[PDB]
């Protein structure tokens, strides 16, 4: 649905409610544009957005695992799981490319 | 050799001292009883000393009635300047509490009025979200900034002054209300169609109505009409502030 | 920081103070008007007696929807609080 | 630093296109204090080392002058810290 | 260096200026005016008998300065102690991590009118910032600072009177007082949700964030 | 099991009820991809997301155990293992993968 | 019991009954998946989570109580005693394994 | 919501124009706009991918993939070309 | 959404009087109007991109290049044509 | 109507008016005019000066003399409260910078 | 409101000296644009009005240099403080008369 499921006129419980909305969202475009390149049949991305400390200056980074199922015998490139990698980390305010995971339907990891 | 000419830093930090400090005890935020009165006055030494050294200074002894008509002049500055910038909050109040009272929040003014009892409760809540988007719109330092700026239109040297400026800063008075129109317009509007229904309500069978049924529906209908007007005001926000700053650029000069 | 997350803070605010005394005015608005249509059938009229049964049924607001308000109220509170050091300017 | 220089480098652009305080005043006058007591002091201690060329008349009255001059700093300490107490009394 | 009758006699006259350093370039400043901000809030102007107030602030203000302090200490108030940093360099290796502190609070904006109105020439980074520009901005970001968190507190108190008072006037009851009303409930509240933890932990996270 | 299907519950839900919703959904979102991964028939996921305490010097973090059903013999391969591994890791804020259980039908840990 | 428990929420529901109904919900759903295991025919999980302090000298972790009942003659594997205790550990925010008990249905303890 | 709602109408638009461009039969946009700050220190650079479809055939030029970037780099404050990924439908970094 | 709207309706104007020049058959201009930073040594500042689809062979002179830059420049407050990309419907940049 | 709006709307008339006066002009058949009048901050000095972009249709051949391209610019420069001349560009309808 | 008004004093001038510039014998239509200065919320600074008329002459009517010198009295007296120099007078044909 993304922002589908934001167009739906439902009122927003609250700011959480609106965080979990926006987070679907971006999760459903990013598994779209994913399908729509040649050799994807579906996509599937989860987004982890991380959260605060309470006295502690010290940050972290979101994380994203991407679950792609391929045409039959359709086989990722480098470049092609590299391109993945780029389109989800940028998708993401301050997403480490290192922090996306790219899978295939039998459990492969395409990235590292 | 060791003369440290004590009479001119005096005369350099004094007067800029004056006028810094006479537009913090007026000036809104900045003159709010919370902060301590040392704070109020170490960031008015602090100001004048970045300032002082780059005007010329001043010779007048400070035993004289020129002294006096100088402390005077700085005095009028600082307040004029913080007094037009709390019109503003004075007309977000007004618009406030008028809000409030066709609530029927306080009913005890319309037969009691000025007795010891009334809460203007909506007026202190568009008050505080005033301060805060005073705060965020950063007005505090461009107040700072035409303090600055007044001397070189007005330098501390006793300058002749002018009358019907003044008026203008007393016919900003007007500005409270006619602006305060402008924010209470369309909710009161809305609100006395309200009560204009319930008086076809009263026109049926007699009495059985308002006071009974009135007010909570009316309570409840003002809560979220102005509720959903929250989003508005921070445009006339803008353009109140914006009003007191070009009226006070005009008529201070 | 930015004036729409004012205006949102603010709007949820008085959305919050709106959920809090929806139920009680709601309660005396039908309270007052299921009164006044009786004595509207009956033909009487005293402006004493619709003042009665609100007090009752606003208080027994409380005891039913009472906890859900006292919970609704500190749990705003609580998150407002925790969110204060991020919205910081 | 290498970009401290880039900074020095950056102001004297600035003042080749435009063409001290009370607070170094009163180090200026620490300084030239603690100078002279410090003058004061060696010459004692080499007049009571035995070197040559030394006369009591200088070291006492020098030693006579840094007391002086000690005693001032005193004052002007003592003053300067009633005006800045009266200053921060002024209610705002 | 200078004498050690001039060293003490600085010495001595700095011992003045600790309040001047509390108000002017420490934490205590946004540690009172929400204290403040808060007692108004509450609707007991005298409740926590002030001192009390002031002694958690100045605790709070010692726990939150712990770093800065002890910077200061390994690297100005040691060598200096060790006669290894003459007593006018001490002053000057200890104000730069006080500065830094001054700067990881300070907004910008106050930054950039400090720095106009002293007719100073480009800052382009901010080791160029001298003390007479950030002191007063750091003064201002510490002000408005607080009085955001001040203003953002104060709004569930309000919501509760105006929900009494809405209450009060449904049924009828026009003479009731509502602020008698609403400050039990408004203490009731500031019992329940963790009044002090909450507050003590969000003002310590708004230094350290 | 479905990210909608606690999207409702009417309202009067104390945001305790909001987390614990999303766990909820999320738990059962990753359980479908998984499933979707082919040798497995079916998966179950659980999360254990602790809730933040000023208590200890540090904040702890989340663990997660996850049941497969595979296919009559589809063995799972050690790059699939690794795989569900970053898939479960990634999609919980800060979950360190070490604290990941993959677990079969049979009881047999593969992690 | 368990997801399905906390459907028909009325609205006086206090944190306490909120968290109560969270602790069903987990035991149920933990239980459930320890059926699925082959040759478990029932399980019941039972949680202690208490309050946490600070005191190092007093400090109380939570604790899990497993009974399975198996099916007649499947004795668990010492590898399916293992990955039990994980399960049931991670399931709970910070469960330290060694605090998990698990006993069958003629009262053998099959962890430690 | 405001903001969201701003941040998915620019995408809509730039992936709109981009499409327009002979060669793009379809554009797809994702912004990654992060929190600003008003302190003086804390600041980062937002982030752009787009995925272009091409007719049959019709490859990019150099300057068309120059084009694109500059577009998108324009249409978001502050966005430095630099963090522009240009990706075709099939998986290839135009950039 | 004041704003919002402002930006919106500019652009359109621009885009609509860019193609009242003759060899301009459509335009889209879009705008990046942000907030500025003082003493961040390197800042940046507002900036624009247009697309241009011209009729049937019709090239842009280079003085049309330059009036271009120089509407789109003058029509956004403080815009510094420097940060005008001009972009033609096969990807060449005209700026 | 909101403060922003009223200026927004009283920016639209000048424009209007302006382009109304220059095609009134004999040679100029339409004229189109964009002013982008700029915003005071608490982080600068002198305010960025207002600029004007200004397009000409002109008549079957009708080209604008130097003179008209400078009464063209004065006219511009005086319609906007502090406009200098030397921010004003006219442009004719193929594209060629007047000024 | 005020703004509204001033826009409104600002239009309604313009048109009436327009009316008497076009009575005028040899002036078939004018056009009269005001730009009146502007406050600013820091900073002093006057910023003497401005004025640009624009002409249409009935066929081959010059106007003399006495008519150009009246036209700019008259603008620059209608608009307070007007300094003459600030009044710009053109043609149809785009002739600066001034």
């Amino acid at each position: 649905v993304g922002f589908e499921l934001l167009d739906q006129e439902k009122f927003g419980i609250s700011q959480f409610s609106e965080q979990v909305n926006y987070q679907r969202a971006l999760e459903g475009e990013l598994a779209r544009t994913i399908e729509t390149l040649g050799p994807v049949k579906s996509a599937r991305v989860h987004l982890a957005m991380p959260k605060p400390s309470l006295f502690v200056r010290e940050q972290k980074s979101p994380s994203a695992s991407v679950t792609v199922t391929l045409e039959p015998g359709r086989a990722l490139d480098e470049g092609q799981i590299s391109a993945v990698v780029h389109l989800v980390s940028s998708a993401v305010a301050g997403l480490p490319p290192g922090n996306v995971t790219l899978v295939d339907q039998s459990g492969h990891l395409l990235t590292q | 050799v060791t003369s440290e000419q004590w009479l001119y830093w005096l005369h350099l930090y004094f007067w800029p001292l004056l006028r810094v400090l006479a537009l913090i005890s007026t000036a809104p935020i900045l003159s709010e009883r919370a902060i301590p009165k040392r704070v109020k006055l170490g960031l008015g030494i602090m100001i004048t000393l970045v300032i002082a050294p780059s005007l010329p200074a001043n010779d007048t002894p400070l035993f004289s009635i020129a002294a006096l008509w100088l402390a005077m002049q700085q005095i009028l500055i600082g307040i004029a300047l913080g007094f037009t910038m709390q019109f503003a909050f004075a007309a977000v109040r007004t618009a406030g509490e008028f809000i409030g009272l066709q609530m029927g929040l306080s009913f005890a003014t319309f037969v009691d009025p000025g007795s010891h009892l009334n809460m203007p409760v909506l007026a202190r809540i568009m008050d505080m979200l005033a301060m805060l988007l005073f705060l965020t719109f950063n007005g505090h330092l461009w107040l700072i900034s035409l303090l600055v700026d007044t001397f070189h239109t007005l330098p501390i040297g006793s300058n002749p002054v002018n009358s019907n400026a003044f008026m203008a800063l007393a016919r900003a008075g007007g500005l409270i209300f006619l602006n305060g129109l402008m924010l209470a317009l369309p909710v009161i509007t809305l609100l006395l169609t309200l009560n204009l229904a319930l008086g076809l309500l009263n026109r049926m069978a007699p009495q059985l109505s308002i006071f009974v049924i009135g007010f909570p529906l009316t309570l409840t209908v003002g809560i979220m009409l102005m509720a959903a007007l929250m989003p508005l005001i921070a445009p006339f926000c803008e353009h109140l502030f914006s009003e007191i700053f070009n009226l006070l650029a005009d008529i201070v000069s | 920081m930015t004036p729409e997350s004012v205006m949102m803070m603010g709007t949820e605010a008085m959305k919050v103070a709106l959920a809090l005394a929806a139920p009680l005015l709601l309660v005396a608005l039908i309270t007052g008007l299921i009164i006044s249509i009786l004595q509207a059938a009956t033909q009487i009229n005293e402006m004493t007696l619709s003042f009665i049964p609100k007090i009752v049924a606003v208080f027994i607001a409380i005891i039913v929807a009472g906890p859900w308000m006292l919970n609704l109220l500190l749990d705003y509170v609580r998150t407002l609080f925790s969110n204060l050091p991020y919205i910081i300017g | 630093a290498i970009q401290g220089i880039e900074g020095v480098i950056s102001q004297l652009q600035a003042t080749a296109m435009a063409a001290v305080s009370f607070a170094g005043q009163l180090h200026a006058a620490l300084d030239r204090i603690s100078d002279r007591q410090a003058a004061a002091r060696v010459q004692a201690e080499k007049f009571t080392l035995g070197e040559p060329g030394i006369a009591l008349n200088d070291v006492m009255a020098d030693m006579q002058k840094a007391s002086v001059s000690m005693q001032m700093g005193i004052q002007v300490r003592n003053k300067l810290v009633a005006a800045y107490q009266e200053v921060m009394s002024m209610q705002v | 260096s200078w004498s050690l009758s001039v060293q003490t006699l600085v010495f001595i006259t700095s011992l003045t200026f600790l309040p001047a350093i509390l108000l002017m370039m420490t934490s205590f400043t946004r540690i009172i005016i929400v204290f403040g901000l808060l007692r108004n809030a509450l609707g007991t102007p005298s409740a926590p008998p002030n001192q009390v107030l002031l002694g958690l602030a100045l605790f709070l203000t010692f726990f939150i300065m712990s770093p800065v302090i002890d910077k200061i200490y390994v690297d100005a108030y040691q060598p200096f102690s060790e006669q290894k940093i003459s007593m006018q360099e001490a002053l000057d290796k200890g104000a730069q991590p006080l500065r830094a502190f001054m700067l990881r609070q300070t907004r910008e904006a106050d930054l950039a009118l400090f720095a106009r109105l002293a007719n100073s020439g480009p800052l382009q980074g901010p080791e160029a910032v001298p003390m007479r520009i950030l002191l007063p901005a750091y003064v201002t970001s510490e002000l408005k600072t607080a009085f955001q968190i001040g203003f953002t507190i104060f709004i569930p108190f309000l919501i509760i009177d105006l929900v009494i008072a809405s209450v009060l006037m449904a049924l009828g009851m026009m003479m009731v007082p509502p602020a008698t009303i609403a400050l039990p409930f408004k203490l009731m509240l500031f019992v329940l949700v963790d009044g002090w933890q909450l507050l003590m932990g969000s003002l310590a996270q708004s230094f350290y964030s």
